[PDB]
Order: C-alpha cells, then sequence, then structure tokens
C-alpha cells in the first residue's frame, strides 16, 4: 500500500509549481515527480491527467486531441485538485513543463528554465505591438472619468493606524518576492501564449533601471 | 573599518589610548535605514488601502477584479492608483487635469504580455487600456507567506542586536495583492510619464526596450521625487547568465 | 534624425538645452500625408458614383457591363 494523501500532496506542490499557480519556490525531486505519477495513477478521478501526462513520455512535441467532454473532465479535475480560476492554457503549460521534465537525464543540479512551447509561427515582440495597438485603437473606451477630478485620499488617521498595526507583522521582503514572482509567471504566461520570445534580458533591464535611478 | 581616541591632560604626558570598530556603528546605521524604509512602505502601503476603501466598494479587490461585468470599479481602482503613484512622484498635484478614456481587454489577441496596463491617445485624450485578465491571473496566483528571503557576520549581530515582538480581512496575502496592483501601476505610470514627456515614438521605444526608463526618468526621479517601489530592494533573476546563455 | 535647442538669457551665461528626436514629427507629417491622400481618393471615387448615378442607370455597374 502507499500514502495516497502524502502522495497527493506532493502532486499537488509540484503541479502548483510546474503550472506557476503558486509563488512558493521550493527543492523538487525524482521523488516528488514519482509522487505525483503514482498518485494520478492510483486515483480513479485523476486517470485522464494520468494519461495525459503520460503520453508525454513520446515525442512529446504534439498536440494531444481531446473532445470537449474530455478536456470538461480533465479541467474538473485540474480545479478539483488545486481548489481555486484555471484554463486548457494551464493544461497546456503543465503538459509542456512535466514533458520537459520527464525527456530531461538524471541530474545533480536543478536545471533553471524559462517558460517555452505553450499554445507554432514566433512572432516578435514588435509585431504583437503593432497588431494589438491595431486591435485596441479599434476598441472604444468601456468608460471614462472627466478631467480634474481629486484622488480620494483617506483621512482618518485613526484607520491608518489600525491598518499600519494590522500589516506590521508582515515582511517587506515575502510580500515582495511574491509580487515581484508574481508578476514574472503572469509575463512568462503571456509570452508563452503568444508564441513570442521573452525578453530575459529586458526583463531584468527594468530592475537594473531601477538601481539605476536609486544611485542617483 | 576602525578608528582610535586619545586622551590627554595639557599639562601631563600621561595619554590613554582607546581604538574602536565602526562595524557596530555601521550595523546601527543599518537597522536604523532598514527600519525607515520598512516604516515608509507599510504606510504608503497603508495609504493605498486606505484611499481604496474611501472610495467605498462593498468586494474585496480580488472580486472586485473578478466581476468583469462591473467595468466601473475596475476603472475607478486604475485611475486612483495611477493618480497615487503620480501624486507621490509628485506631491502638489492632487488631481489629473486631462480626463481619461478606459477600456478592459478580454483577450490575448486584444492584450499585450509584459504590459497589462498601457496607454494610447485617440488623438484627443489619453485612454488606458486594462488586461483585466491578467489582472485577476497575478491576484489568484497562490502566494508563499512562509518561507524568508535573503555577510553572515553582520546577519547574526542583527539577529543579536535587534528584538522581536511576539479586525481586518487583511491576511499578507491580501497585502501581496495591493503590494502587486501597485508596483504594476507604477510600471504603467513609468511608461506613461516616459510618452507624455517625450513623445509617442518614445513611448514604443520604451515599450520595446525599458533601458530607456534608466535616463528619461532618473533625470528628474531620482533627484526630485520619492524613490521607486521596486528601490526598496535589489532584484535579479536566478540562474540569470546561464538564462542568457541560453 | 535629431535636433537640439538651447535657451539663455542676455546677461547670464546659465543655459538650458534641450535634445528632440526628430521620429515624432516624422510620423505627424507622413499620418498627415497619408490622411490628406485618402481624403483626395475617396472624394474622387464618390464624384466618380455621383456623376454616374446621375446618369441615373437602373441597374448597377455589374449587371449593366453583363446586358
Amino acid at each position: 500500500l502507499i500514502n495516497m494523501r502524502r502522495y497527493r500532496n506532493a502532486a499537488r506542490k509540484l503541479i502548483h509549481h510546474y503550472s506557476l499557480n503558486s509563488t512558493s519556490s521550493t527543492e523538487y525531486k525524482i521523488s516528488d515527480v514519482v509522487m505525483t505519477m503514482i498518485f494520478l495513477l492510483r486515483s480513479e478521478k485523476y486517470h485522464s491527467l494520468f494519461k495525459l501526462l503520460e503520453t508525454t513520455f513520446d515525442d512529446y512535441t504534439c498536440r494531444p486531441q481531446m473532445t470537449q467532454v474530455q478536456t470538461d473532465t480533465l479541467l474538473d479535475a485540474v480545479r478539483s485538485l488545486l481548489e481555486m480560476t484555471i484554463d486548457l492554457t494551464t493544461v497546456d503549460i503543465m503538459r509542456s513543463s512535466f514533458a520537459r521534465c520527464f525527456n530531461s537525464p538524471i541530474m545533480r543540479y536543478a536545471k533553471i528554465v524559462l517558460l517555452q512551447n505553450v499554445a507554432d509561427k514566433r512572432t516578435t515582440l514588435e509585431e504583437l505591438l503593432i497588431e494589438r495597438g491595431e486591435k485596441i485603437q479599434m476598441l472604444q473606451p468601456q468608460q471614462y472619468i472627466n478631467s480634474g477630478t481629486e484622488i480620494p485620499f483617506c483621512d482618518d488617521a485613526e484607520f491608518l493606524n489600525r491598518l499600519l498595526k494590522h500589516i506590521d507583522p508582515y515582511p517587506l521582503s515575502r510580500m515582495y518576492y511574491n509580487a515581484a514572482n508574481t508578476m514574472f509567471y503572469t509575463t512568462m504566461e503571456n509570452y508563452a501564449v503568444s508564441n513570442c520570445k521573452f525578453n530575459i534580458e529586458d526583463y531584468n533591464n527594468i530592475f537594473k533601471v531601477m538601481e539605476n535611478i536609486r544611485k542617483h | 573599518n576602525k578608528v582610535r581616541t586619545v586622551t590627554e591632560i595639557v599639562n601631563s604626558d600621561e595619554k590613554i589610548q582607546k581604538t574602536y570598530e565602526l562595524a557596530e556603528f555601521d550595523l546601527k546605521n543599518l537597522s536604523s535605514l532598514e527600519s525607515y524604509e520598512t516604516l515608509k512602505i507599510k504606510l504608503a502601503l497603508s495609504k493605498y488601502m486606505a484611499m481604496l476603501s474611501t472610495l467605498e466598494m462593498t468586494q474585496p479587490l480580488l472580486e472586485i477584479f473578478r466581476n468583469k461585468a462591473d467595468t466601473r470599479q475596475i476603472a475607478a481602482v486604475v485611475f486612483s492608483t495611477l493618480a497615487f503613484i503620480h501624486n507621490r512622484f509628485h506631491p502638489l498635484v492632487t488631481n489629473f487635469t486631462n480626463k481619461m478614456e478606459f477600456v478592459v481587454t478580454e483577450t490575448n489577441d486584444t492584450s499585450i504580455p509584459g504590459e497589462p496596463i498601457l496607454f494610447t491617445e485617440n488623438e484627443g485624450v489619453l485612454l488606458c487600456s486594462v488586461d483585466r485578465p491578467s489582472i485577476v491571473k497575478m491576484l489568484s496566483r497562490e502566494f508563499d507567506t512562509e518561507a524568508l528571503v535573503n555577510n553572515c557576520n553582520v546577519r547574526i549581530a542583527k539577529t543579536f542586536g535587534a528584538s522581536k515582538r511576539k479586525d481586518f480581512s487583511i491576511t499578507e496575502v491580501e497585502a501581496t495583492q495591493y503590494l502587486t496592483l501597485l508596483l504594476t501601476v507604477e510600471h504603467a505610470y513609468l511608461h506613461y510619464y516616459i510618452f507624455k514627456n517625450y513623445g509617442v515614438f518614445e513611448y514604443c521605444k520604451s515599450l520595446t526596450d525599458h533601458s530607456l526608463f534608466t535616463n528619461k526618468l532618473r533625470s528628474t526621479m531620482s533627484t526630485k521625487t520619492s524613490n521607486l517601489l521596486l528601490s526598496k530592494f535589489k532584484f535579479t533573476i536566478e540562474d540569470f547568465d546561464k538564462i542568457n546563455s541560453n
């Protein structure tokens, strides 16, 4: 027999990381992958996801074909597992990530990678800019405010103090880490879905700019 | 490094020499600066939360952004954040002058990766484009409320010197959500500032490469304006060099 | 390409230099010319359609040429 609960927990954590649904970062290992796959196999509920991932053992550079019922079942299973919302885009992201992991060879140093092979034609940032901007200009403003107005600043100093107390035990370091990684992962997902190369250089140039402004 | 002092009486030659290691004062200074910066940032975050409350929207932030129908509240929140950042850079400004338009995209072919909030004029007035799906995705991504983030000698010294102390729906998760929204709107505001003050071509070039931000902003930001929120920490991509080589 | 301007007071030597990138004005000019040409061509086409209507032929153009 197996500790299906522990298997499930490891599976959930690994799936979260490989679907970029959690900013949490931790070590992972072949033990964890095996936990995940065994849990999926044993669970009647998740047989479809098990089949999906098992198919990654092959060339894995392919788009699985599913009926609408199959896709709905898979999405329901994933959403029940992670308790969230989700998307077949996330399904494909997990498929690609797990395929890369399975095809990867045993190693001593965890392979740091970026998102790749999600959602055929490679598009540049410039082409995306042109097309998206044209479509946006086509779009019309859903709502607007008039000129001037006034920022509605709060006034209750006691209220501000209460909020300050409520937030004091929150570590700014952890909050900053979580926020930055959230933004980074969402940008990664957008790029991968768009099939446009992610400019790691410019993404880091953002922080370079932050530092260059700070130093002055 | 170190210093030393000598005491001596005018009429006598018996002098007493003492030596001081500046590391202690360095620790004092670093702790003071860290505490001051933490207090400033928490004050700003609380102020942002408080003004959003002043708007008096019943739902919480994430629910607001999930409710696709109520574009009114999305626009209100976005504009309020943008104006707050604008004032934080120009405290004397409490409005935004020119009226503002808003649109909430709903599709990938309508959204631009890496710039969920952007700006474009209709040749008469500026329109702000919002990627509500992306905002929802960011604010919904599960956050880590457990792991910690980070010279060992000064680390130990701070550990042993500094102390610790053992009805709002806000948890660290919601605080993180607010901070993420603020940072995103700050990025968008920097883009918009470069646009307004350097032309649409410069705005497009910045979108292509943010590096121009360095000069186009530090010319005015680092001197007259409160430092960027991100300035609180130095950020970096894990395994950046190998990733670049990839 | 680019240009720059210098402001200075007659009695003072404190001068302020600003730089301009002509690409913005180039975009303005190109958009203006494109719009003007589009308007001219559409005006001519509308005028042509209108005079053909003035001839007052019942059928549409393609039907006319098919008959």
